[PDB]
């Protein structure tokens, strides 16, 4: 609590998707989020039958407050179509 | 009044959570009216109008419950989902009118179409929400061009992204992307330079779109094999469902959207000149939709009443001189289907 852990939670999560490279092929959306996409399949370690609540233990990563770091680097309107879509199969996931 | 719309459809918001309350509040709606003929036709246009908002966007009774209902991003991907979630809160709907009660309230004259009951507008719309789903399930790019044309034709979009370009508007009216996903056929068939045996790409791409409007007749037909009447049809309630009843949609033959079948049959112009196989799959599918025509016409005729029968036999011969105006065209294609479009409109024995 004093070195600020969800700082940094945020800050990663953030140049994670800048080093995707948030683009658009022929007026639809690219999926850049390759990296964040495979991040999210590596979280999980099935343990559903490691007899652990995998169910509901995504809420380590932010999502309004994710968008007031996206601002400040000016990608919002880039990645902000595909980040709400892939968190909606993220809590289907979940 | 829209306060009495505007109090149903919050009424409709507690029946997810618990009924005591939605019951007592349908019971201060027996300090209603009560005149059958026109009164009863009020909160008639108040369910049909919430069966329109829960095909629509986010409907109008979300807010107050978070359910299904919820205001999902309409800059999400998820479209396909999304639109279950509607077919799924569609269905709590018809539920949540049949326990409340809900029992009476009936169509009239829309599009060319006559109807005997405002239950058919729910049906109906039921039916035209496993439509679009169906398309949606089918998201290709020839199709995806055929339906931003026929958006831009309907009116302009917003260009703030959001660019399906849209479709909870064009799932109420699905019905109007299917005479424009035909129209850019032939737009897409005037460049298909099938003038003799050179094309055959381009009569591949007629057969993609013919696949998709049957698959979707297909599923209006089996939305409708689905019913919950213990009376109508039998089969698929409480009663064996190894039997299907009739497998019409039950439609009142849309004088839009039986012209565009109508006109994709005359497209038995490609036969002419393809290969021996693609002929026939193209003749087994244009047998589909006219398998699904002549029963959506046979259903209607059927419920028609002894009194105004002059309606009612001028109504089947302009059936039995479209029965004889798909024997011609069949007169020069396979015998093979006559024995089943015969059994189809199980007569049609001339």
């Amino acid at each position: 609590s004093e070195v600020d852990v969800e700082e940094l939670k945020l800050e990663i999560l953030c140049k994670a998707i800048k080093r995707d490279e948030w683009s658009a092929t022929d007026g639809k959306d690219d999926p850049i989020e390759a990296t964040k996409d495979s991040i999210f399949v590596k979280v999980l370690q099935n343990l559903l039958n490691k007899g652990i609540e995998l169910k509901g233990y995504l809420p380590k990563a932010e999502t309004l407050l994710q968008s007031e770091e996206l601002n400040s680097l000016k990608t919002n309107s880039y990645f902000e179509f595909s980040l709400k879509a892939n968190y909606e199969c993220y809590m289907k996931m979940q | 009044k829209t306060k009495h719309l505007k109090a149903a459809f919050l009424r409709y918001c507690r029946k997810d959570i618990l009924g005591a309350q939605s019951m007592v509040d349908s019971l201060f709606s027996d300090s209603d009216m009560e005149p059958d003929d026109e009164l009863d036709l009020a909160v008639n246009q108040i369910s049909v109008d919430l069966i329109d908002d829960y095909p629509a966007s986010d409907p109008r009774w979300a807010e107050s419950v978070p359910e299904e209902a919820a205001g999902f991003s309409n800059t999400s991907l998820i479209l396909l989902h999304q639109l279950e979630d509607k077919m799924k809160a569609h269905s709590f709907f018809v539920d949540f009118l049949h326990q409340v009660g809900l029992f009476s309230r009936l169509t009239c004259q829309t599009k060319g179409m006559l109807v005997a009951t405002r239950l058919l507008l729910s049906e109906h719309a039921e039916k035209l929400s496993a439509a679009i789903v169906l398309k949606n399930h089918h998201a290709k790019l020839p199709v995806l061009v055929n339906s931003a044309i026929q958006l831009a034709l309907d009116k302009r979009m917003c260009t703030v992204p959001q660019n399906l370009t849209a479709a909870d508007v064009y799932f109420r009216e699905v019905s109007q992307m299917e005479i424009i996903f035909e129209c850019l056929v032939d737009k897409e068939e005037a460049d298909l330079e099938s003038t003799s045996i050179d094309s055959v790409e381009w009569a591949n791409i007629v057969v993609n779109v013919n696949t998709i409007l049957k698959d979707m007749l297909h599923v209006a037909c089996q939305y409708r094999q689905s019913k919950n009447s213990l009376y109508k049809n039998e089969s698929g309630i409480q009663e064996p469902e190894h039997v299907p009843w009739t497998a019409s949609s039950g439609t009142a033959g849309i004088r839009s959207v039986v012209t565009r079948q109508h006109g994709i049959i005359l497209k038995v112009y490609p036969q002419a000149d393809s290969g021996l196989r693609t002929i026939l799959i193209e003749q087994l599918a244009a047998l589909l939709n006219y398998l699904l025509d002549d029963y959506v016409t046979q259903l209607k005729s059927i419920d028609k009443l002894a009194n105004e029968e002059r309606y009612n036999i001028l109504e089947m011969e302009y059936a039995q001189k479209r029965s004889e105006l798909l024997s011609p065209l069949l007169i020069l294609g396979q015998y093979a289907w006559a024995s089943n479009l015969a059994e189809k409109y199980c007569d049609f024995d001339i």
